[PDB]
RNA sequence: UGGGCUACACACGUGCUACAAUGGACAAUACAAAGGGCAGCGAAACCGCGAGGUCAAGCAAAUCCCAUAAAGUUGUUCUCAGUUCGGAUUGUAGUCUGCAACUCGACUACAUGAAGCUGGAAUCGCUAGUAAUCGUAGAUCAGCAUGCUACGGUGAAUACGUUC
């Protein structure tokens, strides 16, 4: 609970002195984090989605929920209830564990990593990042890998302004492009 | 959780042989490598070549200096 | 993996280092050297404290987005610049003074008769 | 020059018609026919009027361009 | 004096280099001919990764220098792929000539690493020291050759025959 253990202590006293929040309950926490990926190449093939449902359960250490489409569109040749994504909900230990990952190891590893976009705000004090690559986090094998894919890190945060919650990121150590 | 429709998960020690940093998170990987910690267990050891505290953006270190201006280039090189 | 970049494990290490952005077989050939880590042990067979050694090296040259970047910034400071060499990058024209008559198709691309 | 121990070659009347510039911050055109003369960093600031065969074409200095021949700022050729 | 003759959506002729294992790289080790040279050829030595630089012997020539041929031979390694094939292109840092390499030179180093997997219709040369292949030299010439003109090394296949 390293990640859990600042929050605790170093990143609750930081973010309750900067903002003068009148109860512990105030301080912004990160509610959940969701791990998708879009897979439309899983309608020409639906081993692609296979292969990608595989990459993301060994990430996030749990199975994705498949996600089926919406609407069928037909410039997309995307038919209503086909399988085109999957998702991941991370909450608990589970998703410190992977923060703390990601911040650790995953990013680092990214290739020309120039830090994390800091305007990649909602306006409601909740963040997504983009990665390029599953190949930059630890547990992805590149021999494994047939196909280097994408995925988007949605780190949601109770905190109600971005500010607040770009202070929680960075006292938990994510890097920012500045 | 579900049983069964998860796959394995375990704490795993992630060490940066660069900077010898050691860190325990979970993880699905398995380590044949195993080392001690801190507290009374051992947990399989991953080995990382950069992590936070090698990478030179976190870290902020220079590896390369700035290229010089063109002004610069011209009074160096012909030593004017 | 070295440089951000995953090698071919099965060929020679000398091989393998230049499928690095800015490493070349002179370039290979001198980073081994320093490191002391032999040419012909394949990166499959290489060990970890050898693999750290050539590490050191590789960190000492500009290479992948490092240099990638660098030969960027060049060629649009050329063409910002508003060079002769700077315009011929913008109109994808031979830049070292090659006939355009004829040839001139690896920078034309592909015939337009 | 492009060895090394030759300095870069600049005209004398481009150099000397710089240099009498110097002294005002209000500087005028210079008329040139070199085309082969090296940018100085003196030049830095100036406005060169430099000749393409048949017309004198503005050329204005920038700290880029330091290193660059006069000529190459100006064009000889005409395409679409 | 400067620019152009060096343009570039394209079409054609003649060439150059490749598409690899009858090869690539690396190392060791042989065998030519025909030419050129006075303010020109420039050795050896030292320095530079190299292109070159410095100093300078000999030599107006069967003497000295250009100038160690290369393919070859014997090993080592790679192992059938757009690669340890190929080397276009571009970046950068140099060398040399010259009054000056921007337009628009040649060469080097490092990096970069295109097309190309043997070529549709069609079409060319060659009957033996030939073709093929490998290097060598000269004229012009400050510098600048995949061209031209010469040179030797290795060295084939096939020709029944004259209907077309
Ligand atoms: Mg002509």
């Amino acid at each position: 609970n390293r990640l859990k253990e600042k929050f605790n202590t170093e990143v609750t006293e930081n973010l309750m002195k900067k903002f003068n929040y009148s109860s512990v309950m105030e301080v912004p926490k990160i509610d959940k984090i969701v791990v998708n990926m879009g897979v439309g190449d899983a309608v020409q093939n639906s081993k692609v989605l296979d292969n990608a449902v595989e990459e993301l359960e060994l990430i996030t250490g749990q199975k994705p929920l498949v996600t089926k489409a919406k609407k069928s569109i037909a410039t997309f040749r995307l038919r209503e209830g086909m399988p085109i994504g999957a998702k991941v909900t991370l909450r608990g230990e589970r998703m410190y564990e992977f923060l703390d990952k990601l911040i650790s190891v995953s990013l680092p590893r990214v290739r020309d990593f120039q830090g994390v976009s800091k305007k990649a705000f909602d306006g409601r004090g909740n963040y997504t990042l983009g990665v390029k690559e599953q190949l930059i986090f630890p547990e992805i094998d590149y021999d494994k890998v047939s196909k280097v894919r994408g995925m988007d890190i949605v780190i949601v945060t109770t905190a109600n302004t971005d500010e607040e919650a770009r202070e929680l990121l960075a006292n938990f150590g994510m890097p920012f492009r500045k | 959780m579900k049983q069964g429709i998860h796959p394995e998960y375990h704490q795993v020690i992630f060490l940066d042989t660069t900077t010898n940093f050691k860190f325990l998170s979970g993880s699905t990987k398995t380590s044949s490598e195993m080392m001690e910690w801190e507290d009374g267990k051992e947990y399989p050891v991953i080995r990382l070549d950069i992590s936070s505290d090698s990478h030179p953006f976190y870290t902020g270190r220079q590896k390369f200096a700035a290229a010089d201006g063109r002004v610069e280039r011209f009074n160096k090189k012909f030593g004017l | 993996r070295i440089a951000g970049v995953d090698i071919p494990r099965e060929k020679r290490v000398v091989i393998s280092l230049t499928y690095i952005y800015g490493i070349g077989t002179s370039t290979a050939q001198k980073i081994l050297e320093e490191a002391n880590v032999s040419a012909d042990t394949r990166v499959k067979d290489l060990t970890d404290d050898e693999l750290g050694r050539i590490r050191e090296v590789v960190d000492g040259y500009k290479v992948e987005g490092d240099l990638r970047r660098e030969t960027n910034l060049n060629i649009k400071r050329l063409m910002e610049i508003s060079s002769y060499r700077g315009i011929r990058h913008r109109r994808g024209l031979p830049v070292r003074g090659q006939k355009t008559k004829n040839n001139a198709r690896t920078r034309k691309g592909p015939v337009k008769t | 020059a492009r060895s090394i121990k030759k300095g870069p070659f600049v005209d004398e009347h481009l150099m000397k018609k710089v240099e009498a510039q110097e002294g005002s911050e209000k500087k005028q055109v210079i008329k040139t026919w070199s085309r082969r003369s090296t940018i100085f960093p003196n030049f830095i600031g100036h406005t060169f009027a430099v000749y393409d065969g048949r017309k004198h074409v503005p050329v204005y200095v920038t700290e880029d361009m330091v290193g660059h021949k006069l000529g190459e700022f100006a064009p000889t050729r005409t395409f679409k």
